[PDB]
RNA sequence: ACGGAAACGCUUUCUAGCUCGCUAUAAUUACCCA
């Protein structure tokens, strides 16, 4: 068979995200860092990039059996999984991280919200002459979702990967539900929360009563 | 006024042509308005200017005629910000906002105003 | 480790010398030099020129003459020293041929381990936009970097790039995001865009430490000399002074 | 550790008011008990739209009736029969001397300014209040910060030149700013019923007169104690906070020879402990630099409340007795002269 | 292996703090200063950021030997909890510092609040012509409580540092109840307590029982 | 009535429309109305503009209901105070309260009405 | 009419370095969302082929039906897909087939 | 019986790392108006 199959999945800010974006030289009082905005809408974007090679420098501490010096040295239970780029059959590596374009706005509209992107303040104060440095940074709203996607595919190529990627990727998914994802996340932003990992086989025999027992 | 092209040197010589520290020349030709009786006007400016690529026009006009509120304010308060709007063409130009863009382009024209408020000295 | 894994590639040629060779002498005077002697002189010594000097002017810097002669030198190479080379080859040209005959060299960047075929076609089209610039023209990494040689040595490569390579080496505030933000500064350049300079240079004016300050105030008033000279023709030049700046040294 | 703390406690000698700007007007109060009561105008005006007589409440607030007992909405609320008093809102005491030679007027008083609360409704006083209050005894009491406190030639008689202590960033320098190292903490909230109204009470200069003044600022009860945790980081301020109980004692003795001599004695209180000066309503003599001032204050009063001559007019208040601390009779008071003793711990 | 443990404290306020709001459409007479918010549903929360920075300061002052002059010069006792901009293995700082929420909700309503912040006017007296000029910097209320979560790291690179670095991470816990966490400083505005520390292991195996020892006490 | 674009000149074109001081002919036309007496019609109104963005205008109406009341009493004490109200007519916008993005539209007028006393004299 | 001042965005990525910690930043232009291309596909159909020409057309209805659930592009790995087909129809042009046996297949 | 048939500019890569919205600041001053 080939079996492709969506993890629907969402992605619940709480502490509100802020992936980068146009460092280009921006206005004067304006917000400095600015986020990542689809061009449409001008909703915040979480973008695959971000997902995919979080995960991937997230999994390197957890996976990867031997010291990793860059992600061409992953193992090849990563490799497989997020792709690699030296090695032999570990190109195109089956996982699609989909983007997520902030789902709800007639919910984050309907509760008195004026803009989706708030603009918070932060400065920094040197220890010794105590000059500040004022700056404002955009981010995200909090309790926003971010209706994301996986795509893994089967292809018949592994035929024994089958629960051996999943608990990868769901504790991965655990991390990122304690790591931060995106942005200045050591002062305390991202923290995304993944709620209702739904599973569903787009393409191919196969039944999820094996993989939602594990992925709750 | 202000158009798409033509503000900027309006902004740079209505910073010219406010008049400056005559007497008392400790540091001369420097200002009598302060630099924080102009960031505490462009932080309107920057919060519209930003929040207004995410909105409509008709979204914010409701934030936009209180900048004619604030600028009227501030220039009541010192006679510096009277002498600033009085040579900016600041309260004439609020009238000239009647979409997104001359929004954005009388933010940019503020911003000028600061920048080249910072420019000398 | 100070400068960019690039290899460079100079496509020269001479300015019509058809119409050089054709015409030439017989612009001057009443025919009376519009002999063939003289023709086959001056081509015998643009064959001396391009076919063994340029084995003298390569000499200690790093690259390869692949074809030379004519009308054309193609040139792959390291690109410090292919800068340095088209430098010496037309600042001894207009030496060996009195500033006539002014040649239009395209210098392209190419990363590491990209064909060649796909590489002289796009030397080729640079080469070409440098040929229809005027008389002449050099075009370097694009064809929006199109000045001429004369502006070109002079300007960026003699007096810009020294003057911002002392600035940056003699200060360790200023790295290079600053110099990425002045590229693009220099680059996008609306109107508006020179106020934002104009607060961006007074605004780190006052950030130096009070024993350099007074270089970043001559080198901001130095600066917004040439961003607002109100020409286009001391503005491109500074945008590539600093991208010659920023690839020699990179880390 | 070179934190160094101390704690600074404050008796209350004096009715004490600090604050918070807001007020009940004359037509916001009631008083039919011997207690002053404020309940929430708006719930109270939304509950008594049930009783829906409130359009006569349209003529009560602009009634000018003379008589005044009958303007300050007992009337309202004892001709109309509404005495629910279930109105959100504090009780508090009444003075019993609030008022003077009005008989029967223990409630048309009209305006009383509100005591800082916090959102919980319990009073306390910030530390805000103990520092501006500190800032004039350690401006005064150091003799290189009280010459040039004065115009800079920039305008008509404008403002202190705030360049005198250290202050700020300061690019090029070290971490200097003084005053940084003296963080006067808040107060613990104290209990709701220490509030008397102290009337405002002009003793005037050249005219042995005690005409009195139509606001009635919430002050607080006298003889309670109050705590102030008081850190210190910078050896300079350290030994400013170590310095204070000399400090205190000597521009009291200083301004007394220069604005409280000539005044009698009997209304004047006593020290007893460390004395200081708080806020709302002490003269400006206590809020700013005594032998500075002296044509420069009262200049900008060209208008129909001048101060007399040169100097303010002395102020005293009205609140009863325990313990003395009046040392006369008729309990004139000295709004905000409270009392501190500082140890380090 | 890799682990990644969570210290979990509650910042209960006394005399709250002012962290600069966002909106500049302030007022004419009403709040000219703000405190910073969640705008969902404009709480006053404590934000990362001021806590980190905070630290930063308040753990350079004891654990420095060489005065700092900048940032990205601290003794790497801190460089590895607070990150290094320039030391080579040093750039990251395996701290996390989320944003603290004002958890006590229901138990503040209780107590007869309006709504969870306050106006408090603190004018400044002119030290001549005794003229004022008011402000209305808005403070959260005196007894708040705040959820301060916190992620230190566990690597193949923390044999004997996992336990190095807490009583470093306690000398902040107890110095924020010396200094003031940002606002004004000296006018109150910081004295706060850190309530109910639950310290375990989010992820990966290490010992929660072995390591309660040196928390609280 | 006024809206999102109007409230502004609503409050531009009142104030110049108010009467002034014909006697006391010493720096002649200013205000009956002084300062402090319309800081105490703008205390009111500007701290429930904050609590309006916290709180809902469904568990807010009876403070602005008051507030009915308010101006009307501090109407009921002047001779400028009772003609400000309907020279600039705030009763009338007193009666339309309908959202919260309308009381904060007419705290913002109020504001307008503050700024442009301040602007003149 | 959505309101968007050029067609192409230029995505902004970077690389961390897995020990050193060091970005490395990128600008990698992309096409906008919901942006509507035409798409046209000649099948042709021969007298040897009319045995599995209807066989044929539920594989390019499954191509498309898989090619939304893949990629279509570069770097697709991160995203830069989902590209969904709509007003999949099937017309004719110069050939006497009936398209009416493939209509209610596609659309 | 088309220099034509067969041919994804493609694989890997967190816009990241560091940064207190900070520094000074008694809601106070004056004594009255019919």
């Amino acid at each position: 068979t080939f079996a492709k199959i969506k993890f629907s999945a969402q992605i619940r800010l709480e502490t509100g995200l802020h992936i980068g974006g146009s460092d280009a030289f921006a206005a004067i009082g304006a917000i400095n860092s600015p986020v990542i905005k689809d061009p449409i809408t001008n909703l915040p974007i979480i973008p695959g990039s971000s997902l995919k090679g979080k995960m991937r420098t997230l999994l390197a501490k957890v996976y990867n059996e031997k010291v990793a010096e860059k992600p061409s040295d992953d193992s090849d239970i990563l490799s497989r999984l997020f792709g690699n780029s030296k090695d032999k059959r570990f190109k195109m590596g089956r996982l699609i991280f989909r983007d997520a374009f902030l789902s709800n706005a007639d919910e984050l509209d309907s509760l008195g919200v004026r803009s989706y992107t708030e603009v918070k303040f932060e400065n920094t104060i040197d220890r010794i002459t105590a000059e500040a440095n004022p700056r404002q940074i955009e981010r995200a709203i909090r309790n926003s979702t971010f209706d994301f996607e996986l795509i893994y595919e089967i292809t018949d190529e592994n035929e024994n990967q089958v629960e051996e990627d999943f608990k990868v990727i769901r504790d991965g998914l655990k991390l990122l539900e304690l790591d931060y994802l995106g942005g200045s996340g050591s002062r305390g932003y991202g923290k995304v929360a993944f709620e209702n990992l739904k599973a569903t086989t787009v393409f191919g025999n196969y039944d999820v009563k094996t993989l939602n027992e594990l992925l709750t | 006024i202000l158009t798409d092209e033509n503000y900027v040197d309006i902004a740079e010589k209505a910073i010219l042509k406010l008049e400056r520290n005559t007497r008392n020349r400790k540091n001369p030709d420097a200002f009598f308005l302060t630099t924080s009786k102009l960031r505490n006007l462009l932080s309107l400016t920057s919060t519209l200017f930003d929040e207004s690529k995410v909105k409509e026009y008709d979204a914010l006009l409701d934030r936009i005629a209180y900048l004619r509120v604030q600028f009227v304010y501030q220039a009541g308060r010192e006679i510096a910000v009277k002498d600033l709007i009085e040579k900016a063409q600041i309260l004439e130009a609020l009238k000239e906002i009647k979409d997104r863009e001359t929004l954005q382009r009388f933010c940019r024209y503020m911003e000028a105003l600061v920048a080249y408020f910072k420019f000398y000295g | 480790g100070l400068g960019i894994k690039r290899l460079a590639v100079v496509r020269l040629d001479v300015d019509d010398l058809g119409a050089a060779f054709m015409a030439g002498f017989s612009q001057q005077g009443n025919g009376q030099y519009s002999t063939l002697s003289r023709s086959a002189t001056f081509s015998r010594s643009m064959s001396l020129f391009f076919k063994v000097y340029i084995n003298q002017f390569a000499s200690d810097k790093k690259l390869s003459i692949i074809y030379a002669g004519g009308d054309d030198v193609f040139a792959i190479g390291s690109w410090q020293d292919i800068i340095a080379f088209t430098v010496e080859l037309r600042e001894n040209f207009i030496k060996w041929t009195n500033g006539k005959l002014t040649l239009s060299a395209g210098i392209g960047l190419f990363a590491d381990k990209t064909p060649i075929s796909l590489m002289a076609h796009q030397t080729g089209e640079l080469e070409e936009a440098a040929k229809g610039n005027e008389k002449d023209s050099i075009s370097l990494f694009s064809s929006d970097y199109t000045f001429k040689f004369d502006r070109f040595i002079t300007n960026v490569y003699d007096d810009k790039l020294e003057q911002i390579r002392y600035f940056f080496n003699h200060q360790d505030e200023r790295g290079k995001n600053f110099i990425y933000k002045l590229i693009e500064l220099l680059r996008n350049h609306d109107r508006m865009n020179m106020a934002r300079l104009a607060y961006y240079l007074t605004r780190l004016e006052e950030l130096t430490r009070e024993t350099d300050r007074d270089k970043f105030k001559t080198f901001k008033n130095l600066f917004y000399s040439w961003y607002t000279n109100k020409n286009d023709k001391d503005r491109k030049e500074a945008e590539l002074a600093l991208l010659l700046y920023i690839y020699e040294i990179r880390k | 550790n070179d934190y160094r703390t101390f704690k600074l406690s404050l008796l209350t000698l004096a009715p004490i008011h600090i604050g918070n700007g807001e007020k009940y007007t004359s037509r916001e109060f009631i008083y039919e008990n011997k207690k002053f009561y404020f309940p929430d105008m708006g719930k109270f005006y939304n509950k008594m739209v049930e009783k829906r007589l409130a359009e006569k409440f349209e003529a009560f607030l602009i009634q000018t009736r003379p008589n005044a007992r009958n303007n300050r909405l007992i009337s309202f609320l004892n001709d109309n029969r509404i005495a629910e008093r279930s109105f959100g809102g504090y009780s508090i005491s009444e003075t019993g001397l609030e008022s003077d030679k009005n008989p029967n007027s223990a409630g048309a008083i009209n305006e009383v300014n509100k005591f800082i609360r916090d959102a919980f409704g319990n009073p306390y006083i910030p530390g805000s209040s103990l520092k501006g209050a500190i800032r004039t005894i350690l401006m005064n009491t150091t003799p290189k910060w009280n010459n040039e406190n004065a115009v800079n030639d920039f305008g008509r008689f404008p403002k202190e030149n705030k360049n005198l202590i250290p202050w700020g960033p300061k690019k090029g320098k070290e971490y200097d700013d003084l005053f940084n190292a003296i963080r006067v903490s808040d107060s613990k909230p104290f209990d709701n019923k220490s509030l008397i109204l102290v009337q405002k009470w002009d003793y005037s200069a050249k005219t042995n007169k005690a005409k009195p003044l139509p606001l009635y600022r919430e002050s607080i009860s006298p003889l309670t104690k109050i705590e102030f945790e008081i850190t210190t980081t910078t050896d300079e301020a350290g030994r400013l906070i170590e310095e204070l109980g000399k400090r205190a004692q000597a521009f009291y003795k200083d301004y007394k020879a220069f604005f409280l001599s000539e005044f009698p004695d009997d209304k004047i209180q006593a020290n007893l402990q460390y004395p200081i000066y708080l806020g709302a309503g002490s003269g400006a003599w206590t809020k700013t630099l005594f032998k500075q001032a002296d044509g420069i204050l009262q200049r900008r009063y060209s208008r129909m409340k001048t101060k007399m001559v040169k100097k303010g007019v002395l102020k005293l208040t009205k609140a009863p007795l325990k313990t003395s601390l009046v040392k006369n009779h008729e309990s004139f008071y000295e709004m905000g002269k409270a009392n501190f003793m500082i140890k380090e711990i």
